């Protein structure tokens, strides 16, 4: 039992950590770096980043919250606190005398009993509307410097994760990587940021024969012996007359010799994943060498073809009226700091989007969904027959801190106000009454904009019971290679 | 300095948590006098172990308090107290104030007064039956000398039924104990009056003389002295001599020979013979009164009785046998513990079934009120519930059985509405039985003096937080 | 000397705990720490010992114990070095009370013997396939952990079926079963008990064009890899033409010689026309006109088991080095009828009476993905259960079955020869509980009641053969009690138990002979 | 809990292992110096536990049911602390593995009646069994204690002594009623055998020609008074100048001696015997009325006397009577070996007797004390139960198969205690195997082997390193002391398993 222990103040000590990092009112945190530094944080995903723990148990709860910020980038910090509360009830492993596989097996079947109840509280959202939308994503807006411009960054997130879900195929795939590229360009302001419909290419221009503004381009995707397949893979590429030339690998600078003569634009170093969105934008395809081209590599159908200077940086615009499954975001701003803050707060933004255009389900947070759910497992355990009722009440005693900490950061009587908290679940609907961040005190969700996706939450408890069953299946450490 | 006070109660507890049920375990005692003990009533543990710790010296009174009005309960003092201040450090850790959980146990505390009342399953019918008291004393005697329940639960019996009749004088101090030194309990036996071990050492065997004393041509004077006061009993407390053995048995005078000093100052509140220090003075005002002074033989063994056939008579004395002091001594605690049973009878009978049953049926009503009751007090009152679950934890732990499986079939089967459902006594079945058909009943006013005082040691703790030395 | 006796038994003990709590399917979990820092967690117990690096060398002999027992079983590699521990901890005890290894080596042998004729003389042949069942039973109980056990016995007895269906010799009476398993297709059946057996293989894949016929009786299957498309000479080296005049010839020159192509693989006969890389879209057009069956971009793992099923030849290129040939009556093979399904959202291209391909297919129609993925596994889990058991040619109910039996017979056995050997039999026996002994503690039941249990029914078994005692009683942990695998259908290989303790008992032999240490 | 469990089954295998070396007849013996530095070297299990002293309280246990067997069989009592002790060790894995200690208890409990009635159901009644006289029966058994001694030559002779012994004395039988004189000269045939007390009569003073050895009905007379003239208890000086007061003075030391002797005369004793030696002048007033004086007797003799004549032993002589005077039929002396000896044959209360040793070393009578403490005992508990079992360790092996298979049916956790309980009784046989220098690989491994085969008596051959039928040898224990030392040794334990804490008042 000595490691089934280790495995408990090992997690324990990760969350005492993060504990008070949760809310609006998250509490900042000293990190003493080796040279004398400080850095003065406050978002657990970067704290426990870089702070070097030697348990192994301890380990595993960072490459957990790493998965969980590319799927969602918030929540992460109640992930290891769910998971560290959960294993934190030592009465039920070693005083009681039970085995692991009595409390997973507890875990595992109050883990479908909480995924039942958080769909019991949900409610459904209009899409169209982007004014009901914008209650959403303001969650995240608040306590930022882009509040000033709030409805700006609600078009560009809401807008964006629209262009990339393709709902033709059922499934209704959304990936930011991929479909998502977001860019920054010098020069402007916050308020000049737009969302550009189509593809832009990061290619700087390095000669000055180029086409600079042309509204109809034409898009083509793919000493003596050494300029033979040279000009002649140069040449093939003409007889279509293109306006710029997109490979995928690099270009010589013997070939470039004939791009500049044509007076065309030159683009390498392409992904595939860049080429597929044009081919989809302006209609081309995507041919293997130059030397087999055909009459469908063209760009009919494009916006236009612009590689300005803007902002002292060449920026290849090969936008289009369509949305082919892609999009590009148009960051402006007068400095980088600006530009810094602008793109990771959308980030956070987009992400809400991903969860509500998937499922159009909410729940109500402020810890008014953990109570919901509490409440519905302990009257179930009067009646469940079996050992594992007494475990089934500790995840029901355990979900609980989460509205303790918010309480407990806002500094007022958390012991008076969670014990009434219950009360008002327990008499009244369980779908609100929840607990004021910044004030503290007792409110309705319906009316405040406190409202969490539904995928936020479904990952949330499923990687926090998971965390703790693979921790209380470990009963040794095995060392060795 | 809460926190120090709660460990340092929870280390009395695993000293009687094992001692407790009739598959408990005993502790090897060592008396202060350099002897050696061994047993599993947790009256004598205490007697012996020296509380030092004055956090802990509140529940050791509460248990002094458990002699007045019930004999019987002290391990509910020991291990329900042990449980609430251990769940209260549940409390305490989450931010509750200690204030609150002293009103908490308070309104729990009244509650189960009132839920008590509805669990009682039958009650004594006072017919005074010998079947009727060994059938309801199978209960008391185990867990205290387990396996010889059979004649220890018929012989207390006959003890008790003869002092019924004479209604409002039934009390300990009319059923005595007397061992002696023999084979086991087969020969063991109850017989009315005053039973000493020592027989006559003079040569009387019966003589019906009125006046008892208590205390070489002179001292044949001297044995006449004690004829001429008009007495034919006189009682020695050292040894006697040769000369004055036969002095008294030329007057017929019976001599007899008391060592333990329990054994002179039981004649003086009986009788009223009184010990005198002179030698044999001529003082009647000092003797007392008997009906008749005979001896008797059973089980190959004399004994004087003292009988009082003129006087309607309520002085019982069990004869005990055995072969060892320390074996006989363990059947002593457990016949004081029977004759207390009924002692409580006497007042209006109720009684619930033990082990255990009543404990989650009490348990699951308040817990059933703590959610019902809002308020700051009620995460103690919900403790006060799980608090009552340790002493089924106790027994399921004395019998060999996980205590998780045990409070999972007792909530089953009162989650069906299966009341009076108890542990079942063995190591090899984890399942339970009926109570009432076992003949396992506890006293009922034995548990509302039980968890009135074990609510009150706790709160009285729990008002304590720091700990201060002085002088006068 | 007996001071390494004890230090050598330790060694080899301690290794056991590593692998004890994990053994059964309820095995708890352990992290392997490499030289790196990286945390491995898993609870087989067979990769844990390669990966363990214990410096001592006691216990790299037991390395090479377990490496014989996974070339010749593969599996159960575990329960090998904890037996091996409880005979070294028992000899360790015997040491100490004046007996020598050799009079327990002596022992030890004669006991292995004794063993493994007790067990052949309570074996079960390889039976009860039709008209008996531990066959559902068999299935039924092993996918009990999944959603899919909602309604077991209807996905028990498509499990039944589907072993048979797999079923040929070959070999001389082999019968043993493939790695190829049956392929396991899923789609959206509105409900999990719309899950449809298809006695043969299916292919999901769809003709494109509606215009062919969706039912073709010519038996002749044509198989192909090579594209009908734009023939590229290679990805990395482009023929070079310099006249853009010439590339016109090349391009309608290549659509030329698919309008050869196109007359000589349907010379063949074969309506069914599949293409690993695809199939030009004016050839397509050629197969609406004369109603053969085309497919285009199929998977070549799926077109692996269909050349595998109708026996046809997988021809890699037209070009056979002097020319351009189809390969006639080589990549043809012979069915029946190749009918396209109209199954939920996927017309399904099955295929049945082949020549000989001896496989299936079934179809985990459900609600969503998410059913139908946790279906696919319990039912691919399920097979290889079934597939164990009905190869080994004899086999034995396991479960705690075979050591709790033996716990009486050797032990009665080592009654009747002596000679200094008693203690060893005695104790080699007493060494073979710690199996169910370990299972019940990772069951999270009583250690010492569940094999009380066992070897309360496995001593009536040899008091009286009456039918009133309960015989071959092995232990469910599922459920925490003793259960007889005949209705049960816990059921284990002969060759297994008798690899098992014939290495454990020689192992514990080689680590008790050495007496001392010796190093450089 | 667990570990003060631990520290009481360690603390008891020690006191085991004080008198692990002494089970059986050749057991090993053992060298307890007390405070005083007296030397006492003794085989006996019960014999060195209490000389011990263990001020150990976990220890003190098992010496109280060592003294509950010692006080009523007065022998066996190590086999109750061998097995005692066995019982914990076995369960001592299986304790710290968490199960419970008083589930054990019922484990005990139940394989302990479950010998009783095993024991009951194969012990074999002999009265009067193959049509044979009681008087061989008992020598038969008698003679093979005797074997393999130095007195195996002549084993016939004293075999028959012992018989002779036991029927001379009634109904009720006691070993130390039976007295063993040791004299050093002679052969070992020329042993003799007294039915009457007798001491061994180191009166070498006067009373020669006078004081007959024969009496009809003589009253023996048991005093503590030294007559000798110049004796440290009568004697007479008074120190003055007056010449004539010196003839009284002497007068008065000869009347001090000469009036308490006329006492003597006036009393009725015709047989006078004293602790403190008589001397010479005395003897001659005994001479002169014809009396019969022997003194120089030992205590010990004459409280055999006092059980054989039916008197009283009193200090003074002016309390000599009719009331103290004990009475014999047959009182004659005879010449063992030369040296004299006076012995009372022939008395209403004989229920002691002497047996006189002879043989040429010390030693020789010390290996012969020895063994005919265990001859009498076999002709004592053969009479009292004819149900007996066979002896060296046979009952043990009885247990070892059927406990066993009964615990294979017994489901629970009741299976591996019960089924310990059965390997717990091996150690009785073990020690007989070492303790007599035998291999007990080799017996154990072919004596539990001949069980399975068909055996039901064979046990541990002390003589011979083999196996042998005890029963058919007439090496016999009975059966229900064996079900009183299991009853015993499963007491002993099951209280110390029934501890889990040891609590100790402060002083
Ligand atoms: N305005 C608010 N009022 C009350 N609670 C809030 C508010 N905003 C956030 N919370 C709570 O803070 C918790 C953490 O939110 P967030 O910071 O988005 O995730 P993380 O702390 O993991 O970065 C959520 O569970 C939510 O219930
Ligand atoms: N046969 C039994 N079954 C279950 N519980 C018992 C039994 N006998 C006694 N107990 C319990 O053990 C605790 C102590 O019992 P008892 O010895 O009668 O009182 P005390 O220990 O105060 O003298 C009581 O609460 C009682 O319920």
């Amino acid at each position: 039992r000595k490691v089934q222990s280790g495995n408990i103040n090992a997690a324990k000590t990760i969350a005492d950590i993060i504990r008070t990092c949760l809310g609006p009112k998250s509490m900042m945190k000293m990190l003493l770096d080796p040279m004398g530094g400080i850095v003065m944080t406050n978002d657990g995903n970067a704290i426990l980043r870089e702070i070097q723990v030697q348990h192994p148990a301890a380990k595993s709860m960072i490459e957990i919250s790493r998965t969980q910020d590319e799927e969602v980038g918030d929540g992460t910090t109640s992930v290891i606190i769910l998971a560290g509360e959960m294993l934190s009830v030592a009465e039920h492993f070693l005083e009681q005398q039970m085995h692991p596989t009595v409390v997973i097996s507890a875990y595992r079947k109050a883990l479908d009993d909480m995924i039942s109840t958080l769909k019991k509280i949900s409610i459904p959202v209009d899409i169209s509307d982007s004014d009901m939308m914008l209650n959403i994503i303001n969650s995240s807006i608040t306590t930022k410097a882009i509040s000033r411009w709030s409805s700006l960054a609600c078009n560009i997130a809401l807008d964006a994760v629209k262009m990339v879900q393709f709902e033709e195929n059922g499934r209704k795939e959304i990936d930011i990587k991929k479909y998502a590229r977001v860019e920054k360009i010098p020069g402007g302001i916050i308020e000049d940021s737009c969302v550009l419909r189509g593809v832009m290419i990061n290619k700087d221009v390095t000669h000055p024969r180029m086409r600079r503004y042309i509204k109809n381009p034409r898009i083509v995707l793919l000493l003596q012996m050494e300029e033979e397949y040279i000009q002649q893979l140069c040449e093939d590429i003409i007889q279509l007359k293109p306006d710029v030339v997109i490979t995928e690998k690099g270009i010589s600078d013997l070939a470039q010799h004939y791009l500049m003569r044509a007076n065309i634009t030159a683009i390498r170093r392409v992904r595939k994943t860049d080429n597929n969105r044009i081919a989809r934008a302006c209609g081309a395809r995507i041919v293997s060498r130059p030397e087999e081209l055909r009459e469908d590599d063209v760009g009919t159908g494009a916006g236009l073809l612009e590689i300005k200077k803007i902002g002292d940086e060449y920026f290849t615009f090969i936008t289009d009226c369509k949305d082919p499954k892609a999009c590009t975001i148009l960051l402006r701003g007068a400095s980088k700091e600006i530009l810094s803050e602008v793109e990771r707060n959308l980030q956070d933004a987009m992400q809400v989007c991903r969860n509500v255009l998937l499922d159009p389900q909410l729940v109500p947070g402020g810890g008014a969904s953990e109570m919901a759910v509490a409440h519905a497992l302990t009257e179930k355990s009067k009646a469940m027959t079996g050992v594992e009722q007494w475990p089934y009440r500790a995840v029901a005693q355990a979900l609980e801190v989460i509205p303790r900490t918010l309480i407990q950061n806002c500094g007022a009587s958390t012991i008076r106000l969670l014990t009434s908290l219950r009360a008002k679940h327990t008499q009244e609907n369980c779908e609100t009454w929840g607990v004021n961040g910044e004030t503290g005190t007792l409110v309705d969700m319906k009316e405040l904009g406190i409202w969490e996706p539904l995928a936020v939450k479904l990952q949330t408890y499923k990687t926090a019971v998971e965390t703790a069953v693979l921790l209380l299946r470990i009963d040794d450490i095995v060392s060795g290679h | 300095a809460v926190y120090r006070n709660i460990q340092a109660c929870k280390e009395l507890a695993q000293t009687t948590r094992t001692a407790y049920g009739p598959n408990g375990m005993n502790k090897m005692v060592i008396n202060h006098l350099e002897k050696l003990f061994v047993t599993n009533d947790a009256a004598t543990i205490l007697r012996e172990l020296e509380v030092q710790h004055p956090a802990a010296k509140m529940i050791v009174m509460a248990s002094h308090m458990q002699e007045q009005e019930v004999g019987d309960g002290t391990n509910f003092v020991l291990v329900f107290a042990g449980a609430l201040l251990e769940l209260a450090e549940e409390l305490l850790r989450i931010g509750l104030s200690v204030s609150e959980v002293i009103e908490g146990y308070e309104i729990a505390c009244r509650k189960a007064h009132e839920i008590l009342p509805n669990l009682v399953c039958c009650s004594a019918k006072n017919l005074r039956d010998i079947d009727e008291v060994s059938s309801l004393l199978r209960t008391s005697i185990m867990s205290k000398q387990y396996g010889n329940e059979v004649f220890l639960a018929k012989l207390i019996a006959q003890a008790c039924v003869s002092i019924f009749p004479d209604s409002g004088h039934f009390n300990v101090d009319n059923i005595r104990v007397c061992k002696i030194l023999g084979s086991g309990i087969s020969s063991s036996s109850v017989l009315h009056g005053m039973v000493f071990k020592k027989e006559t050492e003079g040569d009387v065997t019966s003589v019906k003389d009125a006046k008892i004393a208590v205390y070489e041509n002179l001292m044949d004077a001297q044995v006449k002295a004690i004829a001429d006061t008009g007495a034919n009993v006189v009682v020695t407390g050292g040894k006697v001599a040769d000369m004055a053995l036969h002095y008294a048995n030329k007057y017929n005078i019976m001599l007899v020979r008391l060592n333990s000093k329990w054994d002179l100052r039981r004649l003086c509140k009986t009788v009223g013979a009184t010990a005198l220090p002179r030698l044999t003075p001529p003082v009647l005002e000092e003797m007392g009164h008997c009906d008749s002074v005979y001896l008797s033989e059973v089980g190959d063994t004399q004994v004087v009785v003292f009988k009082h056939e003129k006087e309607d008579g309520a002085i019982s004395t069990i004869v005990l046998r055995g072969s060892t002091d320390n074996l006989m001594d363990d059947i002593e605690r457990a016949v004081d513990d029977g004759v207390n049973t009924f002692k409580v009878l006497t007042r209006d009978k109720r009684l619930v079934p033990g082990g255990g049953a009543t404990e989650i049926e009490l348990a699951k009503q308040i817990t059933s009120y703590g959610e019902t009751c809002p308020g700051l007090e009620q995460y103690a009152i919900k403790k006060f519930a799980e608090a009552f679950e340790a002493i089924p934890r106790a027994l399921a732990e004395n019998s060999g059985v996980k205590a998780n499986e045990v409070i999972s079939k007792l909530y089953a089967v009162h989650q069906e509405g299966n009341k009076n459902v108890g542990l079942d006594i063995e190591a090899e079945v984890p399942a339970v039985k009926d109570m009432l058909e076992a003949g396992i009943l506890d006293t009922y006013l034995g548990k509302y003096w039980a968890i009135k005082l074990a609510t009150n040691a706790a709160v009285t703790v729990l008002r304590v937080d720091q700990i201060i030395m002085a002088k006068p | 000397g007996e001071t390494i006796r004890s230090q050598n038994v330790m060694a080899a003990a301690s290794i056991a705990n590593i692998v004890k709590s994990s053994l059964g399917p309820v095995g708890l979990d352990k992290m392997l720490v490499d030289d790196i820092g990286d945390v491995t967690i898993t609870n087989d117990g067979a990769t844990i010992l390669k990966l363990l690096e214990v410096e001592h060398p006691a216990a790299k002999v037991l390395c090479e114990l377990a490496d014989l027992q996974d070339k010749e079983v593969g599996d159960g590699t575990t329960s090998v070095v904890i037996i091996a521990a409880e005979l070294l901890k028992n000899a360790d005890e015997l040491v100490k009370q004046k007996i020598h290894p050799t009079s327990v080596i002596s022992g030890y042998r004669l006991a292995c013997k004794e063993a493994v004729r007790y067990i052949n003389e309570n074996l079960i042949v390889n039976t009860d396939e039709l008209g008996r069942d531990c066959l559902i039973n068999a299935a039924k109980t092993s996918m009990s952990s999944k959603i899919i056990g909602i309604n077991g016995d209807f996905f028990a007895n498509m499990v039944v079926d589907a072993v048979l269906a797999i079923k040929y010799t070959d070999i001389r009476g082999q019968p043993r079963y493939p790695v190829n398993s049956v392929n396991i297709l899923k789609a959206h059946g509105r409900s999990q008990m719309e899950s449809m057996l298809i006695s043969g293989y299916a292919l999901n894949c769809v003709v494109g064009s509606q215009g062919m016929p969706k039912r073709i009786v010519n038996a002749k299957i044509a198989c192909l890899d090579f594209s009908l498309q734009k023939t590229k000479m290679k990805l990395g080296v482009q023929v070079v033409i310099t006249d853009p005049e010439k590339l016109d010839q090349i391009r309608q020159r290549e659509s030329d010689i698919t309008k050869e192509r196109i007359q000589k693989i349907l010379a063949t006969g074969a309506n069914v026309i599949l293409t690993t890389g695809g199939i030009d879209d004016m050839c397509l057009k050629y197969f609406v006109e004369a109603g053969a069956m085309a497919v285009r971009r199929v998977l070549k793992r799926d077109l692996k088991r269909i050349a595998k099923a109708s026996g046809a030849t997988i021809l890699s290129t037209l070009a056979n080095l002097e020319g351009e040939e189809t390969f006639e009556a080589a990549m043809l093979g012979q069915a029946e009828e190749v009918v396209q399904e109209r199954i939920c959202d996927d017309e399904l291209i099955l295929i049945k009476n082949t020549k000989a391909r001896t496989s299936a297919s079934i179809i985990l129609r459900g609600a969503n993905d998410f059913m139908c993925d946790e279906m696919e596994r319990s039912l691919h889990d399920a097979l290889c259960v079934v597939k164990r058991v009905l190869e080994s040619k004899s086999v034995v109910p396991g479960g705690g079955a075979v050591e709790a039996a033996l716990s009486i017979y050797l032990e009665n056995y080592a009654t009747s020869m002596g000679s200094r050997e008693q203690l060893a039999i005695a104790e080699f026996a007493r060494s073979l509980l710690v199996i169910p002994n370990t299972l019940a503690v990772n069951a999270a039941q009583d250690s010492t009641d569940l094999v009380a249990k066992l070897r309360a029914f496995h001593n009536e078994a040899q008091v009286n053969p009456e039918r009133k005692n309960l015989k071959w009683i092995g232990l469910d942990l599922s459920n925490g009690k003793p259960r007889d695998n005949k209705q049960a259908g816990v059921f284990e290989p002969t060759i297994v138990k008798v690899k098992s303790l014939k290495f454990a008992t020689e192992a514990a032999i080689t680590i008790l002979r050495i007496d001392d240490l010796i190093k450089l | 809990g667990i570990p003060q469990l631990v520290s009481n089954i360690s603390a008891c295998q020690v006191i085991a292992e004080a008198v692990r070396t002494t089970l059986g007849p050749r057991g090993m013996d053992k060298l307890i110096v007390d405070g005083r530095g007296k030397a006492t070297i003794s085989n006996d299990g019960a014999t060195i536990l209490k000389l011990l002293d263990v001020v150990h309280p976990a220890a003190k246990t098992l010496v109280d049911i060592a003294k509950s067997q010692d006080a009523e069989v007065g022998d066996g009592t190590t086999s109750v602390t061998l097995l005692a002790a066995e019982f914990l060790k076995q369960v001592k894995p299986y304790v710290e593995e968490g199960l419970h200690p008083q589930i054990i208890i019922r484990a005990f409990r139940t394989a302990t009646q479950l010998a009783v009635n095993k024991i009951k159901e194969i012990a074999v009644t002999v009265k009067k069994a193959d049509k044979v006289e009681q008087r061989k029966l008992l020598e038969k058994c008698a003679m093979t204690a005797l074997s393999s001694k130095l007195i195996s030559q002549q084993k016939a002779f004293f075999a028959k002594m012992v018989v002779d012994a036991v029927m001379m004395l009634d109904d009720l039988l006691q070993l130390k009623m039976i007295g063993i004189k040791k004299v050093q000269g002679g052969a070992l045939e020329d042993s003799q055998l007294v039915a009457g007390v007798a001491f061994k009569k180191t009166f070498s003073y006067a009373g020669f020609e006078m004081q007959p050895k024969k009496y009809h009905n003589p009253k023996i007379a048991l005093l503590n008074v030294e007559l000798e003239l110049k004796a440290e208890k009568d004697n007479a000086e008074i120190r003055v100048h007056t010449v004539e007061d010196y003839q009284a003075i002497v007068d008065a030391e000869w009347n001090i001696l000469y009036d308490k002797l006329e006492k003597i005369h006036h009393s009725g004793a015709k047989v006078v015997s004293s602790k403190l030696p008589i001397g010479d002048v005395a003897t001659q007033y005994f001479a002169d009325r014809d009396m019969f004086c022997a003194g120089r007797v030992p205590e010990e003799d004459l409280k055999r006397t006092m059980m054989a004549c039916g008197g009283s032993i009193q200090t003074s002589v002016n309390a000599l009577s009719a009331d103290v005077l004990g009475r014999c039929q047959v009182f004659e002396e005879t010449q063992i070996g030369g040296e004299r000896y006076n012995f009372f044959t022939g008395c209403p209360k004989a229920k002691t007797c002497t047996f006189i040793l002879r043989g040429g070393a010390e030693q020789f009578m010390e290996e012969t004390e020895r063994s005919l403490h265990d001859a009498i005992m076999i002709v004592r508990r053969a009479i009292k139960n004819d149900s007996v079992v066979a002896g060296g360790g046979a009952i043990e092996m009885e247990l070892s198969k059927y406990l066993r298979d009964y615990s294979r049916t017994i489901p629970g956790k009741q299976q591996l205690l019960i089924g310990a309980y059965a390997k717990a009784l091996e150690i009785i046989p073990r020690q007989l195997c070492d303790n007599a220098g035998f291999d007990a690989t080799n017996i154990l491994n072919k004596l539990r082997a001949r069980h399975a085969q068909g055996g039901t008596w064979y046990g541990v051959d002390i003589n011979n390193e083999d196996i042998a039928d005890n029963f058919e040898a007439f090496v016999w224990e009975p059966a229900m002391v064996r079900i009183n030392a299991l009853t015993a040794a499963s007491e002993a334990a099951c209280l110390i398993v029934s501890v889990d804490e040891t609590i100790k008042n402060p002083r």
